[PDB]
This record gives structure tokens, sequence and C-alpha cells, in this order.
């Protein structure tokens, strides 16, 4: 047995000589250079024999001739290989592979005979930020440690002093946000809408549920005043003059933009 | 001047997926793009390429893209044409590829158009449009270039076909002769592309309340087929052009004749060349806002009783129930719906449930939310059917088969889709409801078709009890008739009472007066129905 | 390939004077079979023909039905030349392949892969009868110059007869049912059957298809004139209704040998439920399914167990079902809201576009060798109730409607999902009161889960724990194995088996066990059996009738392929008995207490 049942090498020769074929099927029918991933081939050679076939079976064919092939791994972290024929094929020539592989074979028997056809080693290559949560500040009501004097009417005595900056700064916050709504809007209009005539009504409700209707939402007269602001901004070709209900706006002249951005 | 118009637009386009489009090295990615964009697609087989609209903008100062925008069929053959003299030089796809067939689609546009802003000034023009889909037709292969076969030269032919009607041409190209007879077509030597024409309407949030939401139908083509399903909104992107409809007679008339031949009768026709369906992430949504409007937030954000200054803040015109507003507001805050270990799946949705005595205020919170939560649908109930509820049924005639009709379910996803009167809707429609509850999926075996379609959608309640108002004499079991079931998969209850007072209703009364009193609309609360939105838009993808 | 006379030749070169393994040519034995069988169809075993001549076998991509064409009329005068009778006994023979490695998926099919040659798998969702099909207008109908006496308007009307007739049998083949990603319609693809190849196929049944992939189009233009309506169609060429690695079942069966199997697979058969062991035994034992076995003398007698759960609210009955649903090999989950009868059993009408008769596979027929889970039973139409209960008793779904006749087999299994009349259940009152299903249905049935919701002190709290613990644990290629591994320690959270193994278990059992019984306790069962009628008939009304006792060995079979022992043993048919006899005891009234003891004879 120790020494005969190592003459296996009919159940390893024998998928050497399908496999080229079914990659050669494949190699002349994937024009994206056939790229093998062993998760489908594995299966195709499998039906192709019905027995068992792991990527073992392949790595017992690199032991046996090891220059027949690439078996380079994807950098996805999965191990592949290609024909080293730089066509796809000519039968003889791969007759002849097929021969001198089974020649191979006879040499290993020959020159093993304790070794079962085992497998080589594969040739590896070498190989805060404003998440505004706030887990803490809910923790309990640990704001007990001041035990101030009425020194709280001190503080609160300047709270409404602050009301009249933080009120004020909310606004320019404002001042500060449908900016930079507006940094697109001279390309929003512009880059589709060559329509001259245009009116309020339906340019604003062009703007809301435009792109808008994305991660930045934004309401129907905030889009109102985006237009008043891009005039105001550019009265040399927007011109807005209203005539009973509703501001029409100009005819579009396309200037550059960004130029006048620069003044928030 | 128009072929050195279409020249120049080539070498333009050729030019700017030469260079460098994106500016971003050493934090982004590498300065050419679009060149790692082929150098993708060269080892894969993706068959397209998708490029920005913006850059295309930036490329020539918009000039390039407003020409491709304004005037664009005349330009994809044109420009479909340019990209091979680019691509054949640096990826040798092409000669390999035995086929030369590149469908470049574009996206990110900055102007969405809804569906009736359709018009035919628009015509071969380059559009996005937003929309919700319903009956997706099965893919069928298209003819895109024929190979046909002369009849006695026997010579081939590669034709191109303008989805009008068979072409053909008219002398036999090979000089042998100039026959006329019916060149013999070939399905082999003809690289033909499915598409798949789904049918689109409207959304909600653009249709005046109260009018009927137009439709259309549009096409896909290329690798954009499949991309499409019942229910998902969507933001399609291409052409505008018009198909032949022999199908148009009668009451029209007038209509002419191409006679100096037969009447070209013509219909509207959406063909999208790109699809996008969308509707730890902060790393995502944050940097894709920019820095300002993160001031917005962080106030809106870092405020202490945000919690407190938001649900006083979700009913502006209701006078008080501080219990329900708080119910809603955390019914468009989802839970996270996250699948198990790989065993099953579980619910991550909310779904309160109102029933209320009578003047209770509680058909404004629907007709409101279903007003300011995105992408929902108000049903009275009763009027409607289980059928319609979950999903339908249909013949179509494009290929005499049965499909789906999306519903209210499927066209309600990731949105709230109320309802009205449960006690008035029978069982036999209140039982369609169950699996859009807790297994949050439909499942349908119909007239052959067996299909199981995912509707994660938040669902509302408004009925009034039995006796439409409810004995307080009588107990609560025998005074809601609703069966256990639909009672429990109610994840909220409020059952909502009306009584007498007098530091109440005259405070309620008070109220009502004000809001008549248009003059008083000191309604105003502190977070207006605009910002609310956003910063829902923000805080719907924390998972803690 | 005009030359290819000799490439012909070449090829014919395999024909006859191929041999192996001490002769016996391949089609030497072929060619005679055909001589005495007169079936007109070749096989190729491409397995050897890979072996012979690399290039012939890869002219399946270039003009692979080309390549074929020539090939069967040389394969045709070559049995000709060996039979001279057999050119004049049929009137054409075209060959069959036998395999091929690619397995491309209906999933996945590319313009690259058309027209060449592709295998298949999938199920035939629904079929037509025999067409003869058209195939100067040769088969146009759609292309007429000036072939027309009135052809300015004046319409010249052809006729569709007097035309060449193929043998067209149009299937429609989808993908196979579970394997379907939630949400995805399940593709169709028309696949063409001819001459051989004709009604050899069901609906309901797996099958694998080897023809080409052509992009051909229909004559029904329904549309345009120059416009005919394209499908891009497989041609079949041959058609097989129908492994995994040694050691895989060889450690395999070194953790089924263990003596936890039993129940180490119930604790694992649930990834997310506490408690209900019961239940889930039930589940686990309708899932591995028991042998069956026809019986021509008196009725087929299936070996298949049918559970129906008597649910009530809270219970986690639905999740179980969907988890089974993953889990098992041929789910079709089908609600009892879209029932429509006509749907749930196959069901035979007329196409309105193309008058076309077609028979389409129903849920039942599209769960052959599987499982179909129904749930809201009570919540359906009597209709569907009456269609089912046939289906159940039959095992099978008979049809012999307008145009056509047949009988399609519906082995597969039935779980149901239930829900008591109103809300839940009322008292210890009898499970048929407590239910709107009928009788014979409820008999149809062999298992009888039934659960109840009731308010505990404790025993919540410990499932809460469970419960929250589970919402917990919910929520490159190094950052892959990491994560792999990761997913495997919550799939070891829960302790027993983890899931890939348990399917690829359910899959090699419902594959290869078929255990059996001996002759000693089976009549020892009947007497206990007879021990339960006496019990029933002090019951008063009770439905213990031979399917109540058959259910008993049709669980122990179960249990033994759990063992896999091919043989019952004695620990499995007690675990049958009990199951059986409690499930029986849960259905009745107070008796229940009194029953504990009654009964109990065999605990
Ligand atoms: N709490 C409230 N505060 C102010 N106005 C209210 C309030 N409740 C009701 N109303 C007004 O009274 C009218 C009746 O409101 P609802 O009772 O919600 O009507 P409804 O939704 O049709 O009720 P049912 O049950 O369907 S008949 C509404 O138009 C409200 O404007
Ligand atoms: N042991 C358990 N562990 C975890 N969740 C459980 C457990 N038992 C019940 N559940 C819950 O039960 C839910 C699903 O129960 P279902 O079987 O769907 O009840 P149900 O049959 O749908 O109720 P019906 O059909 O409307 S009467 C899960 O989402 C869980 O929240």
């Amino acid at each position: 047995s120790i020494l005969r049942l190592q003459d296996a090498m009919k159940f390893v020769k024998e998928l050497f000589t399908v496999c080229e074929t079914v990659l050669s099927l494949n190699a002349l029918s994937r024009s994206t250079g056939v790229p093998p991933e062993l998760h489908v081939l594995l299966p195709q050679i499998s039906s192709m024999m019905k027995r068992k076939i792991v990527q073992d079976d392949i790595l017992k064919l690199l032991t046996i001739w090891s220059d027949a092939y690439v078996v380079e791994l994807n950098s996805r972290g999965e191990l592949t290989m290609n024909l080293p024929k730089r066509d796809n094929l000519t039968t003889l020539t791969n007759k002849s592979r097929t021969l001198a592989f089974v020649e191979r074979a006879e040499s290993w028997y020959q020159q093993v005979i304790s070794s079962n056809s085992k497998t080589v080693l594969s040739s590896k290559v070498q190989t805060n930020s404003r998440y505004l949560a706030n887990s803490k500040e809910n923790f309990m009501y640990k704001e007990k440690m001041p035990d101030s004097q009425a020194n709280l009417m001190d503080r609160l005595r300047e709270r409404e002093r602050r009301s009249a900056a933080l009120l004020s700064q909310r606004q320019k916050r404002y001042q500060q946000f449908l900016a930079m709504k507006m940094t697109q809007v001279f390309d929003i209009l512009f880059s589709l809408t060559r329509g001259q005539p245009y009116t309020e009504t339906y340019l604003s409700s062009l703007i809301v549920d435009s792109l808008q209707d994305s991660n930045n939402p934004i309401g129907t007269k905030e889009a109102s005043e985006i237009l008043a602001g891009l005039q105001g901004i550019l009265p040399m070709d927007i011109s807005v003059h209203q005539v009973d209900g509703g501001l029409k706006v100009y005819r579009w002249n396309s200037l550059d933009k960004n130029r006048f951005s620069k003044l928030l | 001047v128009d072929d050195v118009t279409g020249e120049k637009v080539r070498e333009a386009f050729e030019q700017f997926l030469e260079d460098f489009s994106v500016q971003s090295t050493d934090t982004g990615e590498v300065e050419k793009v679009y060149r790692a964009q082929i150098e993708f697609m060269k080892i894969y087989d993706l068959n397209t390429i998708y490029i920005d609209y913006q850059h295309l903008s930036m490329r020539e100062n918009g000039a390039l893209a407003m020409a491709i925008s304004e005037q664009y069929y005349r330009f994809l053959p044109f420009l479909q044409k340019g990209l091979r003299r680019v691509v054949r030089k640096y990826a040798p796809e092409l000669l390999n590829t035995s086929e030369r067939v590149f469908q470049i689609s574009f996206f990110n546009l900055p102007t969405v158009h809804r569906i009736r802003d359709i018009r035919s000034e628009k015509i071969g023009s380059l559009l996005s449009i937003s929309g919700t889909v319903t009956r997706t037709s099965e893919v069928r292969p298209e003819l895109y270039k024929a190979s046909f076969t002369c009849d006695m030269c026997r010579a081939i032919v590669d034709n191109v076909e303008q989805s009008f009607k068979y072409t053909e041409p008219t002398f036999c190209p090979n000089p042998s002769c100039e026959n006329r007879a019916f060149w013999t077509l070939n399905v082999t030597r003809s690289r033909f592309l499915d598409w798949q024409k789904v049918r689109i309407q409207e959304n909600a949030n653009e249709i005046p309340t109260g009018s009927m939401p137009r439709t259309l139908d549009v096409i896909l083509r290329g690798d954009s087929v499949e991309r499409a399903k019942p229910g998902d909104r969507c933001k399609f992107t291409g052409v505008e052009i018009v198909v032949p409809d022999v199908t148009q007679l009668g009451l029209p008339g007038v209509k002419p004749s191409s006679t100096l031949v037969r009447d070209l009768t013509y219909k509207i026709s959406f063909l999208a060349c790109h699809v996008i369906s969308i509707g730890r992430d902060q790393e995502v949504f944050l940097n894709s806002l920019s820095s300002d409007e993160i001031n917005e937030l962080k106030e809106m954000v870092k405020d202490e009783h945000i919690y407190d200054k938001l649900v006083r803040s979700i009913a502006p015109a209701v006078f008080g129930h501080e219990a329900v507003k708080k119910g809603i507001l955390l019914q468009m805050l989802g839970g996270v719906h996250k699948s198990t270990v790989e065993g099953i799946k579980l619910r991550g949705d909310i779904n309160i449930c109102v029933v209320g005595d009578p003047s209770t205020s509680k058909s404004q919170f629907l007709k409101y939310v279903v007003g300011f939560a995105p992408r929902s649908v108000y049903t009275s109930g009763k009027a409607s059917s289980a059928a319609g509820l979950t999903a339908a049924v249909v013949r179509d005639e494009e290929g005499g088969d049965y499909t789906i009709e999306a519903g209210a379910l499927m066209l309600a996803d990731n949105g709230i889709c109320c309802i009205d009167e449960f006690d008035k809707m029978d069982i036999s429609d209140q039982v369609a409801i169950h699996e859009a509850m807790e297994q949050q999926t439909i499942s349908i075996a119909k007239a052959g078709i067996h299909a199981t379609l995912n509707a994660r959608t938040s669902i509302l309640a408004a009925a009034n009890p039995v006796g439409g108002r409810y004995n307080r004499k009588l107990s609560l079991r025998g005074n809601l008739n609703m069966t256990a079931p639909i009672m429990s998969r109610f994840d909220l209850f409020f059952v909502i009472l009306d009584d007498c007072n007098e530091k109440i209703d005259t405070e309620l009364a008070s109220h009502i007066v004000d809001l008549h009193m248009k003059r008083d609309e000191a309604i105003e609360p502190p977070f207006s129905a605009e910002q609310l939105r956003r910063y829902i838009k923000y805080a719907r993808t924390f998972k803690p | 390939p005009n030359v290819s006379r000799t490439i012909a030749r070449e090829l014919k070169s395999f024909l006859l004077e191929y041999t192996d393994e001490t002769g016996r040519s391949v089609y030497g034995a072929r060619i005679r079979t055909l001589g005495e069988m007169n079936s007109e169809s070749l096989e190729v075993n491409y397995r050897h023909l890979a072996e012979s001549k690399a290039i012939l076998a890869l002219f399946l991509a270039k003009c692979p039905e080309e390549m074929l064409k020539i090939f069967d009329l040389v394969a045709m005068e070559a049995t000709e030349l060996h039979y001279p009778d057999y050119a004049r006994i049929h009137s054409e023979i075209h060959v069959r392949i036998s395999d091929f490695p690619t397995i491309y998926s209906l999933r996945e099919l590319r313009e690259s892969n058309l027209s060449s040659l592709v295998r298949v798998t999938g199920v035939v969702t629904r079929r037509t009868g025999v067409f003869p099909q058209l195939k100067q207008d040769s088969n146009e109908e759609i292309r007429i110059s000036f072939c027309t006496n009135c052809k300015s308007k004046g319409p010249f009307r052809v006729n569709g007869e007097k035309t060449v007739y193929r043998n067209y049998q149009r299937v429609t083949l989808q993908e196979a049912p579970g394997t379907v990603p939630p949400g995805r319609l399940p593709r169709h693809r028309e696949v063409i059957l001819l001459a051989d190849l004709v009604d050899v196929s069901k609906p309901g049944e797996e099958v694998e298809v080897t023809g080409i992939y052509k992009n051909n189009y229909d004559g029904n233009l329904n549309a345009k004139n120059g416009f005919p309506v394209f499908a891009t169609i497989i041609e079949a060429n041959s058609i097989k209704r129908r492994s995994w690695t040694e050691e895989e079942e060889r450690e395999f069966r070194k953790i089924s040998r263990d003596r936890g199997i039993i129940d180490k697979i119930i604790s694992s058969m649930a990834p997310s439920i506490y408690g209900h062991r019961d239940i889930k035994t039930a589940v686990a034992c309708s899932l591995f399914g028991g042998v069956p076995k026809n019986v021509n003398g008196k009725h087929s007698i299936r070996g298949d167990i049918n559970v129906l759960l008597l649910g009530d609210p809270g219970t986690a009955k639905s999740q179980i079902l969907k988890y089974v649903e993953k889990t098992a090999h041929r789910a079709v989950f089908a609600t009892g809201q879209g029932a429509s009868a006509v749907g749930l059993t196959a069901s035979v009408r007329k196409d309105p576009i193309t008058k076309e008769w077609t028979l389409e596979g129903g849920a039942l027929v599209l769960a052959d060798k599987g499982v179909c889970l129904i749930d809201e039973f009570d919540k359906m139409n009597d209709q569907d109730r009456t269609s089912i209960h046939e289906a159940m008793e039959q095992q099978s779904i008979s049809i012999s409607k307008a145009g056509i006749v047949t009988t399609l087999q519906a082995r597969c299994s039935i779980i149901a999902a239930a829900n008591p009349n109103g809300g839940r259940y009322n008292s210890t009152l009898p499970l048929a009161q407590n239910v709107s299903l009928t009788e014979p249905i409820l008999s149809r049935f062999d298992i009888l889960c039934v659960v109840r919701d009731l308010v505990d002190e404790e025993a919540d709290e410990r499932l809460a724990t469970f419960v929250v613990d589970s919402h917990v644990r919910s929520h490159q290629l190094n950052a892959r194995q990491r994560r792999l591994q990761r997913q495997r320690k919550k799939e070891e959270e829960i302790s027993p088996i983890p899931q890939e193994l348990l399917m690829k278990y359910i899959h090699y059992a419902r594959t290869k066990i078929y255990p059996k019984l001996h002759q000693m306790d089976m009549d020892k069962v009947s007497r206990v059996y007879a021990d339960l009628r006496r019990e029933s008939i002090s019951t008063g009304s009770f439905p213990i009738t031979v399917r109540h006792l058959e259910s008993i060995l049709r669980i122990a079979e179960s249990f033994a392929k759990m063992r896999l022992s091919e043989f019952v043993s004695s620990y499995d048919l007690d675990r049958a008995i009990k199951v059986v006899v409690d499930s029986f005891v849960d259905a009745q009234k107070v008796s229940v207490r009194r029953q504990l003891r009654r009964s109990f004879a065999i605990y």
C-alpha cells in the first residue's frame, strides 16, 4: 500500500488533462483577460469531474509542474491563475503539454519511490471629527457642584446683553447659510434654463424639489430669499421687477460669478 | 457649421476627459480621474462610463456643458465616436473586445425637473427627472446596429436602427449591383441592447395638493436596466426623445402626413441613460455637506432643550397634545431595522396609531405629516381596497403578461403611509396590511407571478372608537372593535379623550380663534417646518 | 468556416473509430442503440470529446450552432452507412451533448455569452403546447416590398399556413425559489423545446438545460411593423432533470455521530428565539423530512410532514417560518392575503396577446420537493382552503382542462402559521372550535404547534434579557478575516452548530440518507396506538385515525435522518411518540390535566 497507493497520479494528472480545456474555454469566451477566481472555476472543473475538487488539487498541479501557469493572488484576497501562452492555443501544443506533463509525473513517480503527491507552497507576495454626538451631557443631574450665591443673577445680568448679539448672530448665520446655497444657484438656473421670461413662483418651486431634495433640503420662501440675494449681488444682468404678484426675473446672460461670491 | 460644431464638441470633450477633471490629490483621488475611470473599466466589463456634469461645466465655463445639454441627441453619436479616439490610445479594450459600444451616461445634474415641466421645446435635449416608478416591464433585447445581407450580392451592411421602424439600405453598397430588393436581416452580427420600460409618475411633493398626478412612460437602455424597482423614488437622467405611435387616431384630427407616405403620429417618452435610486454615513453625510451648513446643524443640535424645542413645534396649528406630537416626532425618526445573526431580520420602524373622540384634531396631524414627511401618502382607507393598499396585479400588452402595481405601501417605502378610519375599513382590507407591519415585506402569489417586495414603511392610523365617541362607562376591551393582532402590531397606542373644562376650553377657543384671525398668526414655533426637515435628514443616520 | 469540409472530416475521425478502456466504442454503442431504439437523437459525451480534440470542443463558441449542424448531418450519414435502413426510418436526427463546466446561473448572462453555449439551472415556471411555428416573406410577415396588387394602400393578405412547421414548445424557466434574494423578481427565460425534447419536462420540477443562447425575434410584432418582439431565447439541446468534498462529509459524520445532535440541532435550529423547544422541534422535524414511499397497492403515501402552527399574537411564529424560508432549499413563502387559489396550486390559461394555452406552476407546484410556507390561513377565502385540502391529500395536482391534460406532482411539505378566530386562545377549549379551519384540513396536518402567550413574573424577565442581547448582537482581506470570524463568534454566542453547517447538513440529509424500520416495535407502537385510541374514546370526539399513527413513523424517520441511522432507533421513536401525543394533548379541553395522566402510560 505505502509503495503503490502513491501511484494515484491519474487522479491528479487527469485534472491537468481537462482544466486547461475549460480554462481555454473561458479564455476563448472572455475578452476581459479571463481573470480566474477559484470560487467559480473550481465548481466548473468539479462538475467536469463530479468529484470533490478543491484548491489543493490545483496546488498539487502546481507542485508537479509549476511553470505551465501563473498562480498569483488577487488584491481582493483571492488566488487566480492565467495562461502563459500569448495566443489562444494550438491544440497540438496542448496535446504536447499534456504529454510532457504525464512524463513529468512519471519522472516524479520514479524519483520518489512515502511521498503521496504532496502540495507545494504558494508563491506569496509581500503584504474629534464633527460627529455631533453628546453621549455625556445626558448622563444625569451632575450639575450640582456649583453652590454659588445669588451670583447667578450676575451671569443673568449679562445674559440679556448677549441676547442682543446672539439673535443677530443667528441672523448672520442665514447671511452665512443662504450664502453657500446661492453658490450653486447661479449654476442651477444657468446651466439648464434659458427661457428668458421666467417668473418667481415657477423658478422657486423649481429650486426647491431640485437637488435640494437630497441631503440638504430648503424651503420655498428661503428660495425666494436666495433669488433676491442673487439679484442684489448681481444687478448687472439679473434685473427683477414685480408687476402684480410675484416678481418676474430677468433674461439670463451668463456671467462669471464666484468673483462676486467672495463678497460674503 | 454644424458639422464642425459637433467636431469642436468632440475636440473639447476628448480634451476634457483627456486632462484631469479633479484637482484633488494626496487627500482624495489622483489628479487624472477619468483616465482612472477608463482603467477601472478596462479590467472589468463595465461597458459604459459615467462622468460628472459639474466638471463639464467647469471645463469650458459651462459653454461646453451648456452646448451638450441644450442640444444633446445630435451629439450622442458624435461624442460616442469621439470617445474611441481617446480609448483606442490608452486602453486597447476595443480590438480585444471581439462590441464598440459605450453608454456615456451623465449624472449629478444641477436642476431636476418635475415631470409636468416636460415640454416639446425640450425635445432632443438632456434633462433629469425626479419621480416614482411603477409597473416595470420585463427586459427585452433591442437591436442597436444590425447586419443586413443583400439578396444577391449577399454583402454585409452595418445598418443602424432608430427605434422607429425597420430601416433598410436603398442600394446594395456592394457596387456589384445597386439593387433595392429587401436585404436579408441577420441577427448574429447584430449588436442588440435590451431595454426595460417603466411608467413613472409624479411624486406628491411637487403636485399641488388636490390635483391628479400626471404620469408618463420612460425607457431604460444599456446597463441602466433592472435598476428600477416598483416604489423606489428615482431621479433619472437622459434624453427627451419622441417615439412614433401609429395608434393615435381620431379625436386630435388635423395631424399631418408625410405627403408632398402616411401620418407620422408621435408621443413623448424620456429615454434615460443613468439611474439614481437612493431615496458610518456621517463620515459621508457630513463632509458631503459644506462647512457652512455644519454651523446651522451645530446650532440646532448643540442647544440643550432641542428635544423639547422640537416636540412643541411639530403641530404649530394644533393645540397641545404633547403626547401625540411626541409620538409623531418619533415616527419620522425610525429605528435601525438591522438584521440579526444571519438567521433572521427584525423590524426597525414605529407605527403610532391614534384613536380619538370626535373633534380631537386627529386628521390634522395626518394631513400635516403627509405634507411634511418625505415620500408619504394619505388614504381615507374605506374608499380604498386591500388589494390597492399592498400591491395590485394587472395585465400589460407589451408581452401579454401579468405584472405589479406598486400601490400605496410600495410607493410609500421609507416614508410614513398614514391612513384614516381603520374601523370603517372592513377586515377584507385590514388583513392586507399585517405583512407590512411586522414582517416588513409583502408577498404575493397571484395569476402565476410569485414575488415578494420589501416595504420598509412606517404606518399610522386615525380610526374612531366604536360608538363614534366611546362610553367612559364601558371598559376598553369591548370598546375598540379591532382584533388582537392589529391591536398589538401598533407599537404605540393613543386613545385620545375629549372632556369638559374651563382652564382648557378657554385656551383652546382662544387658539382656534387666533388661527381664524389670520392677522394673529403668532403661531411661529421655535423651529420652522423646514429646518426640522434638514435636522431630521441628519439625525436619520445615527444608529445607536 | 467555409472550407470546413476537411474540418468535418477531422471531427468525424472521432465519429466511430474511437474507443477506450478495452474497446467498446462510445458511439459504436450509440449507433446500435439507435438502430434498436429509433430515438432520432445522438448523444455526445462531452467529457470524452474534450479529451479527443480540443479545437473541436472550443468550436462551440464562434459558430457553435453551425458547428453542430455540420456535425449532426455527418453523424446521420454515419449511422446510415452503419444502418442503411435508418435514414428512411426517421426524417432527421439532431445530436445532444452530455455536459459542460459552464454553470452560468440565470442571474448571470451577458451579451458575450449569447449565441454561444450555456448550461443553466432553474425551475420550469410554466409551459405551453406544441407550436406549428412559421420559421417573398419566407418567415417575415413584416417584410413585403411590392408583392401586393393594391400595394399603395390597399392591403394584400397572406395566409399563415402551407408554411413549414417546427415542433416548438416554449417553456418559461425561472430562477430557483429560495435562492432568489428577497425583493428581486426572479428572471424569466424562454427556452425552446423541439422534436425529441418536446414535452419531456413539466413545471414545478428542477431542470438543467444545455441549449445555445440565441437573440432571436418573434413575429408577434404587436409594437411596430418592421420590429418583431426580440427575446433572448435559449434553444434547448439537452435537458437533465435532477458533489461536496470528502473530508467535509467526514467531519460531518464526526459531528453527527455525537449524542447531542438531536438537541444541539434544535437549540441551533432557531438563531434568535427564547423557549419554544417543542415548536422548534416540530420545525426541525418537518424541515428534515421523512422517507416517502409510493404505494401502488392502495394509495401512494408520502413521507412528508405537514406542520400547522396555531399561533397567538406575540409568539415569534412568522419569524420562525421566515428563518425556514431562508434555511430550507425550496421555500415558497406565500401569505393568505394574496392567496388567489389559481395562484397557490397550478392553473391553465390562455394568454390574450399571443392566443396560446399555457399552464403555470402554483406555489405548491413551484415548491415540489421542498417546503411551501403559508400563513394567516384563517385570513383566506374558503375556496383556497378547498383547493389546498385537495392538494394535500393527493400530494399532487392533476389537471384535465380546456385543451390540456396532465398530472403535476407536488410532494412538497406545508408549514402553516395560523391565527385563532377573533383573538387568542379563549381557554382550554377544543382546538377545532378555537379555529375556523375545517376538520378535513385539520386532519390533513399531522403536527399542530400550539403556542400560547402567558404572563409570568420571571420567565419573561429571562426572555427579555435574551431579546435585548439579541438586539445587541444584531447591531481589506484581513478586515474581512476579522469580520467573518467575529460573525462566527456571534454564531457561537448561540452556542450550538453554526448555520452554514446546518444548511449543508439539511442538504446532505435530504439527499443521501433514507432510513427505514425494524419489525420489533412497530406492533408495540400499534399497541401504544390502541392505548391512545382508548384514551381518545374516553375523550369523546377525536380525530385519531390512520393519519395520526403514520405521523409517528413519519417523524421517527426524520429523527433517524437527524441521527443518520438508516434505521429507526428506540430513543428517536420515543421522541416521536412524545411529540405527537402532547401535540394532541394541547388540542384538547380541560381534560388536558386528566389527560396528562390519562394517556401518560407512554411516558
Ligand atoms: N385640539 C384642537 N385644536 C384646534 N383645533 C381643533 C382641535 N381639534 C379639532 N380641531 C378643529 O376641528 C376640526 C375637526 O378636527 P378632527 O376631529 O381631527 O376632524 P377629523 O380628523 O375628521 O375627525 P374624525 O374622527 O375623522 S370625524 C378640524 O378642522 C380642526 O381644525
Ligand atoms: N423568543 C423570542 N425572542 C425574540 N423575539 C421574540 C421571541 N418570541 C417572540 N418574539 C417577537 O415576535 C416577533 C415576531 O412574532 P410573530 O410570529 O411575527 O407574531 P405574529 O404571528 O406575526 O403575530 P400575528 O401573526 O399578527 S397574530 C419578533 O419580531 C419578536 O419581537
